[PDB]
């Protein structure tokens, strides 16, 4: 199951 | 004995042609387990082993969600890189990235793992601490610093640890009938005359599971690696794997030459000769 | 912007055996861009609804693709695959060995 973080460079 | 997850992302902008197309797949160790593309007329995630579509409609549905939102920032992500690299918007771009987890036999975490490239060349990465960043150039300085004043680390760190083994160790169970075989290597040596004076040597290995393999010849004991022609290991299209080694061998030598093999599916490394 | 060349690999699921189906696969690695272009040929033709895995790449960051569809080798058919990418002026023509 994946990660649910939203991360923006 | 140890095994991974992985997720993979990439994004390809399109400029004049729509907006990027977002592709992601999931494994397990070398079987591919669940896939998005949205390009797919109705996009969502999708099973692509028979031991994840026991998972409900809320996992299937959460993912789906998961894949929209981050094909989402992707865009953004593409946009921010070109003002990064002062780069123009006609060109198209790629954006890469891989996050899992790594686990030994008894199911604990080995290491984990959360990176980047872009127009495929390293971006930023995760180390293996997983508190603290590896940054390629001044570009990824800038979000190096933006993620470590918003504390992602911490926030990747928790899921490493925590979510990606269990679910792992979900799927490895779930999974059991093929996640835990390894199929060993079917082997022969073909020999393919090239003129009077030489010969090619060709070690196979054939029907594989999971792909790492060592494929090597000997010649009187001696490695032969400069000699060897090593293809890239290949899939077969069934779940296994194919790879072959060669070597140019002079006329009448070919009982010099030996093939060895290993493969975690065999018990003991193998050695093959050419059988006239 | 860099970029790499593919590798190819044109081969059968199985060893081949004349009269007997079979999976004719070219698998291209290696490269970036990851915008290519994959014809399996027979006799020289363009084969219909070929099928391709989803775009992965790895550890070193480029990409692999496997392109495939069912076939019965014969001993005159002739089978390839045809690669376009950035990278190469002219497309690429590896034929099929039953032997590699």
């Amino acid at each position: 199951g994946r990660l649910n973080e939203p991360i923006k460079v | 004995g140890s095994h991974s997850m992985r997720y993979f992302h990439t994004s390809v902008s399109r400029p004049g042609r729509g907006e990027p197309r977002f592709i992601t797949v999931g494994y397990v160790d070398d079987t591919l387990f669940v896939r998005f593309d949205s390009d797919a007329a109705s996009p969502r995630e999708e099973p692509r082993a028979p031991w994840i579509e026991q998972e409900g409609p809320e996992y299937w549905d959460r993912e789906t969600q998961i894949c929209k939102a981050k094909a989402q920032t992707d865009r953004e992500d593409l946009r921010t890189l070109l003002r990064y690299y002062n780069q123009s918007e006609a060109g198209s771009h790629t954006l890469q990235n891989m996050y899992g987890c790594d686990v030994g036999p008894d199911g604990r975490l080995l290491r984990g793992y959360h990176q980047h490239a872009y127009d495929g060349k390293d971006y930023i990465a995760l180390n293996e601490d997983l508190s603290s960043w590896t940054a390629a150039d001044t570009a990824a300085q800038i979000t190096q610093r933006k993620w470590e004043a918003a504390r992602v680390a911490e926030q990747l760190r928790a899921y490493l640890e925590g979510e990606c083994v269990e679910w792992l160790r979900r799927y490895l169970e779930n999974g059991k009938e093929t996640l835990q075989r390894a199929d060993p290597p079917k082997t022969h040596v073909t020999h393919h005359p090239i003129s009077d004076h030489e010969a090619t040597l060709r070690c196979w290995a054939l029907g594989f599971y999971p792909a790492e393999i060592t494929l090597t010849w000997q010649r009187d004991g001696e490695d032969q690696t400069q000699d060897t022609e090593l293809v890239e290991t290949r899939p077969a299209g069934d779940r296994t794997f194919q790879k072959w080694a060669a070597v140019v061998v002079p006329s009448g030598e070919e009982q010099r030459y030996t093939c060895h093999v290993q493969h975690e599916g065999l018990p003991k490394p193998l050695t093959l000769r050419w059988e006239p | 912007m860099i970029q790499r060349t593919p590798k190819i690999q044109v081969y059968s699921r199985h060893p081949a055996e004349n009269g007997k189906s079979n999976f004719l696969n070219c698998y291209v690695s290696g490269f970036h861009p990851s915008d290519i272009e994959v014809d399996l040929l027979k006799n020289g033709e363009r084969i219909e609804k070929v099928e391709h895995s989803d775009l992965s790449f790895s550890k070193d960051w480029s990409f692999y693709l496997l392109y495939y569809t069912e076939f019965t080798p014969t001993e005159k058919d002739e089978y390839a695959c045809r690669v376009n990418h950035v990278t190469l002026s002219q497309p690429k023509i590896v034929k099929w060995d039953r032997d590699m």
